[PDB]
RNA sequence: CGCAAGACGGACCAGAGCGAAAGCAUUUGCCAAGAAUGUUUUCAUUAAUCAAGAACGAAAGUCGGAGGUUCGAAGACGAUCAGAUACCGUCGUAGUUCCGACCAUAAACGAUGCCGACCGGCGAUGCGGCGGCGUUAUUCCCAUGACCCGCCGGGCAGCUUCCGGGAAACCAAAGUCUUUGGGUUCCGGGGGGAGUAUGGUUGCAAAGCUGAAACUUAAAGGAAUUGACGGAAGGGCACCACC
RNA sequence: CCCAUGAACGAGGAAUUCCCAGUAAGUGCGGGUCAUAAGCUUGCGUUGAUUAAGUCCCUGCCCUUUGUACACACCGCCCGU
């Protein structure tokens, strides 16, 4: 996997979690 | 590793080349690496030129030529055959082929 | 659409996509002062006569 | 059956007397009809004739446009409106081991006639030279650029349009300009590149017809 | 209707040739470039725009130009060749020559030859992207 | 043939210049800087590198204001395709532009910290200075410009070399290293988990800085060599290839 | 082996195979065949032909350079859902 999609990823499931606790 | 001492550009001594589009592609490559081809061809072609020189009326009018800036990046450069892959050693020569 | 003949002086190469031409330099004779460059089709010879139909026009040289 | 070139009638363009050759061709426009008069549609009309087909003994690579003033009598009489130099020959002049040093002025005649004139020159390799290139330092393209403002409004701004056009047909500013800057840095091809009517003065017939003789 | 002088003197106009890579434009006007005499386009001569630009149809609306200025009394003509320019390509297409050709072989003389594709001081953004075309 | 708007400064433009880096290319003027050279001027150790702290920092992005030409994330269609939520095409929003406030990240690269010394050669090039046959311009004299031939000093580089080094690629530095110590900052410790979780801090946000562990694994990896392969290029051959 | 009712057959689909001088071909003969045993093959003569003396396109095989994360070697390796 491209390293920067990773990065995009866990940029994504970070968003997620931060919609999880607010 | 490194394939060329220059990075296949010739940015020596500064940050940021302002870049260009390619001709063939409009791919923006920076100015110092595109490679650039000025061509200077005569307007008509070697076909045409005896029609247009004997319906012509001067008496050698010299046909005007034309003047065309081209700067290819270097995926459309060796696609086109301007410029071709070289041995490991061949690569470090700069003398342009002798044409 | 004149007709006229040059002599063959040099048989420069073959040419042709699988190859059918042959690039030759003719010498005119009513002129010997003018020389062209022609592709002419078929098996030809060095030194004998080539019927062209148009003196104007040339192949590619080279 | 409609064929409009039916309905259209041909004129003759004439040239000033700054020209030697005076019919630079014909130019056809539809009859009047009505409110629709020739003569507007043929007015103010730009001719872009090479000096070669204007004069006797001038380059071709320098182009005259020449605007329709007034028609009279199947006749055009057209007036200096602008000058170019064609596209190869600038083309050309450009080489890649020497600076091109570019001036321009907003000028006006002793008439009226306010033109843009453009002047452009490059340096000139010496017959001994061995560097391959021959560039002139910045406060030297600025010597030269102002040497060139400065000529260019003399030889401008004391004449009017007539004997201006007269120095552009041999280009005696370009020679001029080239020759004042060996002192700073040889000069090359030196050329008022372009002119260009920025603003006309009132039209006065008898100004165009002294202009036609 | 035809000038009132005969066709021994030459009666000169302007043929620009605007030859980009999708069609050819053979458009003779007069000398001020005003008023046209006939503009006749490689599409108005082919049923397939692939061949809309091919050498053919340039020769093809030449030949047509040549006989209608002809028919007005046109014997000589200023070309100006043409481009795409802007941004795009300043190489004229590949009916450029073939229109000049069949121009120059249709009876009519040829006065001066002009390059006249718009060249930028500088442009805006070419509509490729910034990687370009990629096929 | 004009007019309006916004964007951008082609060719000249270079392994050229300047800037701490990001970056910087129409003219002219103003403003404050700056290196290098020159210096038998002045001070006289005032210096090097630096936790903390601070300035600047491409692009994208975020707030307001102006503008809004082109191009153009998203999006709408048209194609291609087994399928294309892409490549190609027509439009096209944010954005791209400027002003103010944020953001502080890039393969921000020379993937190479800064200061100092020593260690081969050569030809170029930029700036300054010095010396000198000769040519050319300012109508003629010196000065000065443009050339020519050298020298010196810093600078961007190049070629060459059994300097030496290195796993080699390669590097006159990446040399002067088991014959190991000139000064100093930052920083790495098998591969993943992971630049993730968590706490703290910064931000309007997007995110930035700091930053694990459990667990898992015998290899990941660097350079080079020989093959094989290539919808890479160039050559050569053959009526089980063609003409 | 003899007798008669006897069928497309105006250059034969896209597309293809084998061919350079006693040659493509049309014809008979001895064999592996075989108890006389040939529509196959082999070997032999037999009458026998114009494009070809070239080239690298359609087809391939080789060579050099080059790229490689392939070496079980592209039918490889490998990413993610």
């Amino acid at each position: 996997m491209r390293a920067k999609w990773r990065k995009k990823r866990m940029r994504r499931l970070k968003r997620k979690r931060r919609k999880m606790r607010q | 590793t490194k394939k060329r001492r220059n990075n296949g550009r010739a940015k020596k001594g500064r940050g940021h080349v302002q870049p260009i589009r390619c001709t063939n592609c409009a791919r923006c490559v920076p100015k110092d690496k595109a490679i650039k081809k000025f061509v200077i061809r005569n307007i008509v072609e070697a076909a045409a030129v005896r029609d247009i020189s004997e319906a012509s009326v001067f008496d050698a009018y010299v046909l005007p030529k034309l003047y065309v800036k081209l700067h290819y990046c270097v995926s459309c450069v060796i696609h086109s055959k301007v410029v071709r892959n070289r041995s490991r050693e061949a690569r470090k020569d700069r003398t342009p082929p002798p044409r | 659409q004149p007709i006229k003949l040059a002599r063959v002086t040099k048989v420069l190469g073959r040419t042709g996509s699988q190859g059918q031409c042959t690039q030759v330099r003719v010498e005119f004779m009513d002129d010997t002062s003018r020389s062209i460059i022609r592709n002419v089709k078929g098996p030809v010879r060095e030194g004998d006569v080539l019927t062209l139909l148009e003196s104007e026009r040339e192949a590619r040289r080279l | 059956v409609v064929d409009p070139f039916s309905k259209k009638d041909w004129y003759d363009v004439k040239a000033p007397a700054m020209f030697n050759i005076r019919n630079i061709g014909k130019t056809l426009v539809t009859r009047t009809q009505g409110t629709k008069i020739a003569s507007d549609g043929l007015k103010g009309r730009v001719f872009e004739v090479s000096l070669a087909d204007l004069q006797n003994d001038e380059v071709a690579f320098r182009k005259f446009k020449l605007i329709t003033e007034d028609v009279q009598g199947k006749n055009c009489l057209t007036n200096f409106h602008g000058m170019d130099l064609t596209r190869d020959k600038m083309c050309s002049m450009v080489k890649k081991w020497q600076t091109m040093i570019e001036a321009h002025v907003d000028v006006k005649t002793t008439d009226g006639y306010l033109l843009r004139l453009f002047c452009v020159g490059f340096t000139k390799k010496r017959n001994n030279q061995i560097r391959k290139t021959s560039y002139a330092q910045h406060q030297q393209v600025r010597q030269i650029r102002k040497k060139m403002m400065e000529i260019m409004t003399r030889e401008v701004q004391t004449n009017d349009l007539k004997e201006v056009v007269n120095k552009l047909i041999p280009d005696s500013i370009g020679k001029d300009i080239e020759k004042a800057c060996q002192s700073i840095y040889p000069l090359h091809d030196v050329f008022v590149r372009k002119v260009k009517m920025l603003k006309k003065p009132k039209f006065e017939l008898g100004k165009l017809m002294e202009l036609h003789g | 209707l035809g000038p009132q002088v005969a066709e021994g003197e030459n009666v000169f106009g302007v043929c620009h040739i605007f030859a980009s890579f999708n069609d050819t434009f053979v458009h003779v006007t007069d000398l001020s470039g005003k008023e046209t005499i006939c503009r006749v386009t490689g599409g108005m001569k082919v049923k397939a725009d692939r061949d809309e630009s091919s050498p053919y149809a340039a020769m093809l609306a030449a030949q047509d130009v040549a006989q209608r200025c002809k028919e007005l009394g046109i014997t000589a003509l200023h070309i100006k060749l043409r481009a795409t320019g802007g941004n795009r390509t300043k190489t004229p297409g590949p009916g450029a020559q073939s229109a000049l050709r069949a121009l120059a072989r249709s009876g009519m003389k040829i006065g001066r030859i002009e390059d006249v594709t718009p060249i930028p001081s500088d442009s805006t953004r070419r509509k490729g992207g910034r990687r370009g075309r990629r096929l």
